[PDB]
């Protein structure tokens, strides 16, 4: 059960039904609900009260979700302490009750079963892409052992142009494969008939221990980030700036002073400002055409965006902003902006490897547009199961879908047309169009046992 | 647009040809009777229903709603005519059948046949039958497709009022109420029709006659209504019957939901508290003026015919167990006015349903206190929580249309011959779908002319209809 | 509390009876009359006027002003009944009298005298000035006193009328709108009567037509009304003296504010637009269905007859020049139900003032529009803002009570013995201040009978009142 | 262990240490909780971390936040992790107690006992209405006992007199006076004091019969039947939902979509919208027939100037709701019949938890210096100075004046010739309250 209809409760409410689970969202905002009732069972709720709680759950009984407003639990334990819901899982933004998630939730005092964090999601996430320099976006999967790398293909790189199975032709140490192809904001599948176009989102498949292997034998591995600039102050900003401080050489641009102090105070080796994001003085004066990549991170999207354009244009080698909604991401990225990061579709992205653990399908993190990536497991053997034994090569997968990679308990075998896929396997594909999944989930899925 | 409208349209003249079966199989089952028309109507609907459809089986998705439902009833309100017209026995003309047509599905009960009695016991099933269809029409559209269009008339109706009480799911539409709601009609048709038998009459007038209390249409295989046979036990049925179909079949969703839990679901429901008390007053009153009047020598009968005619015609039943001999003049103008206050609402019934009555009550007295304290704040107590402004102002809108179109409509009847008493007369008793006539033993449908009958025809829609269903149609703004 | 008011009451009676001065002093200065009741009464109420208010001139200062204004009319309605019970000439019961007094005084035009031309022409100046009397107190209450109450019926009216137009000086709530409203009265009294002069009548004839023109009135010294001289003149200066006299009163006040700018202050006024359209359509659909029935040999008098009987029915000041003898029965009807639609709100007026309907025209297509887009906001257009939703309920609580009482003063007529078409063509001519019955056969007063010629004087007040005013009296709370 | 150093937090840290019973309050305001620490030990906290609040409970429970949420978690955090004894904390939002007894009769939440201030204000301004003409209603711990204050005019039964002239009969339910305010400071009674004009004569009555007491003074006037209130808030709607069904409650509002949920709410009330000061609302709606104008609003400069006014009209008695409690007595009195006050009701049931076995327990009438206290009187004649020795043979300390003894259920009025038995709650008023540690000391029984 969903306490919510926002973006967080409508991506999973569209996401998640494919008459797979079945759940019931609660939303006090009717204009939204029946709206997020189309993406299933609505309980219009007033402040999480009991009534709305354990009757629209508890007795019929499936797990909770809570995305509401606020952090401050409260309806968790409504659903721990009389009536005994199990996998509970809250959102939860402030700090102060991470930083001292340990005392709290190690004690097991508060009912939360599974944590989401936005702040931390994030922050973690955005140092995953500074350590691969040239990532514009990395995928994950619910499987840790797979990992998507998305790289950008210019004039004078070596992906523009050539023939797709003219890199497949050698295999050098570790292998790749392109499962998804981004032009344009549109989505193009990968094809043998396919060329690599200037200003490509070529996402290469990549076992999650050598990411930056494989971006080294294909030349994209540029030198390590040194030199970091971020712009926001606030709970993301300090995260970032508290992770990066040891490893990297940080600034950081806060106009609010009350709050400029604390960061101060709070950063050991950093090097806090007070000042505008847009103060062209501030970003020459302090060495801005040496700036290796300019986070930006900010409350007000129109702020990151017309401040990480400017300081490309004064000479930051990367920029990056934060899109807060996260409906816009494949809109404002590429071009002069070359990263844009959202929380809501990262928060989401969290969400969807809980609610789908177990299940036929796992929705990645790459969702954007109609487009997604999706991971699904074949069960039973040859008996149970059209898809097991059959060579990838000769599965009439729905319109769009192409594998990418099959994971097999710990090792990462990419896909080749050759390939045997085998039973209890979590295969890697890509899905130009997200309406065909119940194909997927009817073909993957075993036939009764 | 139009091309999906007219594949729901087709569709649904095949669903009425597979209803003239039924009726056939009666006059061979039967052979006093007369059979044929239905057969030669079944397919002469089947072929120029699926002729339309057939060319428009192409799948397409408010302005379409409202011109949906005036087709529901305009197109098989005409279809149901043809049996009439084909049949030599009645020896009807065109006008007459379109009128008992529409008098039959429509739920009303204004005939225009005369002794019935002896017509054969085919096309007698028939008339009945058409109320149920009807009876079962308005059930769906009042509750379910309705109340979405913005002119719900159920509890707080307004566009939002979804399921009312004990509301879980209702995620599917007309579909969740289409099939639900049946097992509660043909539970209490049967349920009442098995009672005839035990009452004691024959199994056509015990079943047929429930297909028209249950329906609240007011038809009969006898010219008199239930004075063929006086025993209190089939008017006690008959009454009952009635006021438990009248109210809310939402509130009647009491039982379909682990088990029966009635009393709390009825009676806290405002439009139920206020139906009991609106129809006890009127009996009551009814009773007290025909005992100072002893208009019947024992009062036995003055209670079970009051009884009888106060729960006959303000829901809107239109069943006549008497002819108001020893009846003040006074007492059937009463009725008559009583008949505005119809049936609950959600339910088969008359034209201001109680709350629309509760609602004007309520708002009527309010306006009487703040003439005393102008700066104090007031609200409407009907529900739980006070209505909206748009509900306050749909109601008020209601009564305007409603007394707009009630004396267009006499301006109408007038011209064309008939007496100012004779018009009020007739729209009141058919604009509300009551059927029979009232005042001092008057109206007699087959003496009203012909250009009326169609002025009637177009009334007892409107009130079928909530009149402003077919009042926008004529509006700049919805075209 | 109660004290103060009886000192307001035996003011008036003081006052009412300087003014059977007026009607004596002419059954002496004419030689057709008798003088000894209006001078009989003259001493007898000036006692009983005095008699209460000197042991309660003790002065002191909402609930006041409702029980004042129901009074006004009870006591001074009562005391106009005495004159008619001592005279002997037309010997009459007394409830015939109370309701010809009653019907002066509220300007309803009602009578229950037969042959009143060779009536002695004392007596038949009191009755015509009765009206005039009533005439000025409708205008004085209308406008000042009975606005700040809570019942308006006046542009924009709840409670918060500075007039609009030229709101100045309006400090003296009632001080300044008796005394500037007077010159309006008497100089559009005498145009008019000098008018008739000149139209060639007698000066009695002339003068007690003024005050029953100018006021609504109705009343006349003749048995038929303005067929005493069936000349175009008299009918084209009465027409245009009801128009000119029924609008508001405060569009009249475009003459005494700085001369004569009148056409800015009268057609900016959305009232007095809706009045015309109104008057125009009737006359002009009351025309043609007169030439299409060549109901009249010359289009000319079907024009005169016409328009004369339009103006002198839809603004309730009921004269009958005619019989409607080549008038389908269907005019009469129509006419009667355009009585509600009286004169402009704030003068000598209908039932539902053209607001009123106005108000309840504007907002019923509101309510057709929003069914189609719901979620669109609308407003009302009638003045230069908005209305508040205070007005908007009390036009649409003002339509409910009206037709509640409507209802029971019928109910309360048919048990008197009475028929249903003769009670609704009595109390829809008394509640609306038109004295006529208005059928092909006419209602003459004189048949009703003794009880319901109470319950139409009961009636009478209800429209002369603004209905609120006397259905408060009634309720818990004001008490 | 408190969390406040507010006025709460304050009076209590004054009134409860005399050396009887020890505690730690908690305060980030420096400035206030130093200034406090006068009135012991602070522990400077952070919201109800573990660290400050767990730590001081074991090895070394009252909450009083701006907030109830906060000062749930901390009654949590110390009965989950040490299993704390008692933990009473105020809760004001309505709705936790609108489903207090799913929720705390549940025993989820661990308050032990809870301090709701908007109900016990109005529960107190409903104890007024019952009795006419009584302007302050003292209670005490002991349920039984209680003081009802009245006012002595020119033409009452008690102007003028001696008060040992009114000792003389003893009819049907007797009386005494406790205590005798005038000019806003203190005047013990003696008999020698004489009962001046508009002065506030603190009768005692046993709690059961109170209007019998007052008429048998001739003060129990007419009952009141029409009210007027002017509070739309917490306090105004509670006692709304208290008065319609009982009194003629008429109601003002000046925020109309809270006023529109007053009319949901109360089904018998009438709710109005308009300021306090509107005169026409006030003489359009007859205010010179109201019997009692509450005024409970936020500001108290608002409340004043409104109560006066409807004095003015007049209104027949007035009362207001003076929200810091310090004011009392300097508003009430004169033109103002009466002044409420939440903290100097909120504390009077905190006094009464805190102090539960203790020697005294702190009355609600505390205004100034002057407070009325009940002692309590343990050990037989061996091991007590007081026991079984007169009231007149007492040496108590100056000021101090017994007014009556609770024994058992039983209320006895004090007099001269009355004999203190052991296990006794004796009822006094001290005029200076620097003396508790004498009486807390006189009491209290010897080493057993
Ligand atoms: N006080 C509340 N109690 C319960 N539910 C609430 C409350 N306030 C908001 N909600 C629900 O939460 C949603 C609105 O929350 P938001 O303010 O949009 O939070 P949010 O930050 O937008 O969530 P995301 O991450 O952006 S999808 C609606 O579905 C409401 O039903
Ligand atoms: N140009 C700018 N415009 C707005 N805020 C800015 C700018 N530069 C720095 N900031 C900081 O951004 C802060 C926003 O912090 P919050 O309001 O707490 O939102 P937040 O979600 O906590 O911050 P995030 O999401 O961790 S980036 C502001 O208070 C400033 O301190
Ligand atoms: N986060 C917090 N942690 C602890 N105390 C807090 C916190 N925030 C506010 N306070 C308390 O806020 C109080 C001052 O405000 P309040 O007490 O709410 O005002 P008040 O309640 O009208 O005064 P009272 O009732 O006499 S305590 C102090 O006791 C502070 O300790
Ligand atoms: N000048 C005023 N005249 C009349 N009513 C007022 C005035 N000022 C405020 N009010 C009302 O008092 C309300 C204030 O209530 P809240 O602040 O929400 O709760 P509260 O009433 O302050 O709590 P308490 O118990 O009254 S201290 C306003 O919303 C109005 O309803």
């Amino acid at each position: 059960i969903i306490l919510g209809a926002g973006q967080v409760g409508g991506t999973l409410a569209e996401n998640l039904v494919g008459e797979n689970n079945d759940i019931t969202i609660v939303d006090n905002n009717a204009d939204r609900l029946r709206e997020l009732q189309d993406k299933l069972r609505v309980v219009n709720g007033h402040a999480s009260h009991p009534d709305v709680l354990h009757e629209a759950g508890a007795q019929d009984a499936d797990m909770l979700v809570a995305v509401t407003n606020t952090d401050e639990m409260a309806a968790c334990q409504v659903a721990f302490t009389l009536f005994n819901t199990p996998n509970r899982v809250a959102r939860i933004r402030s700090p102060e009750y991470l930083a001292e998630k340990e005392a709290l939730f190690k004690s097991g005092a508060i009912p939360v079963d599974h944590l989401i964090a936005p702040e931390e999601l994030v922050t973690s996430y955005i140092e995953r892409l500074i350590q691969y320099p040239g990532a514009l976006q990395v995928v994950s999967f619910a499987e840790q052992k797979v990992s998507l790398v998305a790289v950008k293909a210019y004039y004078g790189g070596p992906l523009v142009g050539n023939a797709l199975s003219a890199l497949r032709e050698h295999m050098p140490h570790i292998d790749t494969r392109v499962a998804a192809i981004f032009r344009q904001g549109r989505p193009i599948r990968p094809q043998g008939t396919t060329i690599i176009e200037a200003d490509d989102e070529v996402f290469f498949v990549a076992a999650s221990n050598h990411i930056r292997s494989v971006m080294s034998e294909l030349q994209r591995l540029e030198k390590p980030y040194r030199r970091i600039m971020i712009v926001g102050g606030g709970n993301i900003g300090a995260s970032l700036a508290k992770r990066l401080e040891q490893t990297y050489s940080v600034k950081l641009i806060e106009r609010d002073y009350q709050r400029a102090e604390k960061l101060s105070e709070q950063l050991e080796n950093t090097i806090v400002f007070c000042g505008d994001a847009a103060d062209q003085e501030l970003l020459t004066e302090e060495n801005i055409d040496q700036v290796d990549v300019f986070i930006a991170l900010t409350n007000e999207d129109e702020t990151n965006i017309m401040s990480a354009m400017l300081a490309k244009r004064m000479g930051a080698k990367k920029v990056m902003v934060l899109i807060q909604r996260g409906a816009y991401v494949d809109l404002v990225q590429g071009g002069v902006i070359d990263v844009a990061i959202s929380p809501q579709q990262a928060t989401i992205s969290a969400l969807l490897t809980h609610v789908r653990r177990a299940d036929i399908v796992n929705v990645s993190s790459l969702r954007r547009g109609a487009a997604e990536a999706i991971e699904a497991v074949a069960h039973g053997d040859e008996t149970t199961s059209k898809v097991v034994g059959r060579a990838i090569g000769d599965i009439k997968l729905p319109p769009g879908t192409t594998i990418g990679a099959v994971v097999r308990g710990e090792e990462v075998l990419i896909a080749h047309d050759r390939t045997v896929i085998e039973q209890d396997d979590h295969v890697v594909m890509f899905l130009v169009d997200k309406k065909y999944v119940p194909d997927v989930e009817a073909l993957f899925q075993p036939s009764p046992f | 647009q139009f091309r999906s409208i007219i594949r729901i349209v087709g569709l649904l003249l095949a669903l009425f040809s597979v209803t003239m079966l039924a009726p056939a199989l009666v006059a061979l089952l039967y052979r006093d009777g007369a059979g044929v028309p239905f057969v030669t109507t079944f397919f002469v609907l089947l072929f120029c229903g699926a002729m339309c459809w057939f060319p428009n089986r192409r799948h397409k998705h408010s302005r379409d709603g409202f011109l949906i439902v005036v087709l529901f009833w305009t197109v098989l309100g005409s279809a149901g005519s043809l049996p009439f017209l084909i049949a030599d026995n009645p020896n009807i003309s065109v006008t007459d059948a379109f009128f008992e047509s529409f008098s039959a599905l429509t739920t009303t009960g204004a005939t225009v046949i005369v002794g019935l009695d002896e017509l054969p016991k085919a096309i007698l099933f028939y008339r009945q039958f058409l109320q149920w269809f009807g009876g079962m029409g308005i059930i769906v559209l009042a509750v379910a497709i309705l109340p979405v269009l913005g002119i719900g008339g159920m509890q707080l109706y307004r566009a939002e009022i979804p399921g009312p009480v004990k509301d879980t799911k209702m995620t599917p539409r007309i579909a969740e109420t289409a099939k639900a709601l049946w097992y509660i009609y043909l539970s209490l048709t049967i349920a009442c029709a098995v009672a005839f038998w035990l009452a004691g009459m024959t199994p056509f007038d015990a079943i047929s006659h429930s297909f028209s209390t249950i329906a609240i249409g007011g038809f009969s295989t006898h010219d008199a209504s239930m004075g063929y046979f006086d025993s209190y036990a089939i008017n006690l049925i008959t009454v009952v019957f009635l006021l438990i179909s009248a109210c809310n079949f939402t509130l009647h969703f009491a039982a379909f939901a682990s088990g029966g839990v009635h009393p709390k679901y009825y009676w806290k429901d405002p439009e139920f508290r206020a139906f009991i008390f609106i129809q006890v007053l009127l009996f009551l009153v009814c009773f007290l003026l025909l005992l100072k009047h002893h208009s019947y020598t024992s009062p036995y009968d003055a209670f079970d015919q009051a009884l009888f005619q106060t729960v006959s015609i303000s829901t809107t039943a239109g069943f006549t167990t008497t002819g108001f001999a020893d009846w003040p003049l006074f007492l059937p103008v009463l009725l008559l006015f009583s008949s505005f206050i119809g049936g609950c609402a959600g339910s088969t019934g008359g034209g201001m349903k109680v709350i629309r009555i509760l609602l004007l009550t309520l708002q009527g007295a309010r306006e009487l206190k703040r003439l005393v304290h102008p700066r104090a704040v007031y609200t409407i107590k009907v529900g739980g929580s006070a209505l909206p402004q748009r509900v306050v102002d749909a109601v008020w809108g209601f009564f305007s249309a409603y007394a707009l179109v009630f004396v267009v409509c006499m301006l109408g009847l007038i011209a064309t011959g008939m007496d100012e008493l004779s018009a009020f007369s007739a729209v009141a008793a058919t604009l509300n779908n009551l059927g029979p006539g009232l005042g001092e033993v008057a109206l007699h449908f087959g003496d009203v002319n012909d250009k009326a009958k169609w002025v009637l025809i177009v009334s007892m829609l409107f009130g079928r209809l909530e009149i402003f269903t077919l009042l926008i149609l004529l509006t700049p703004t919805f075209w």
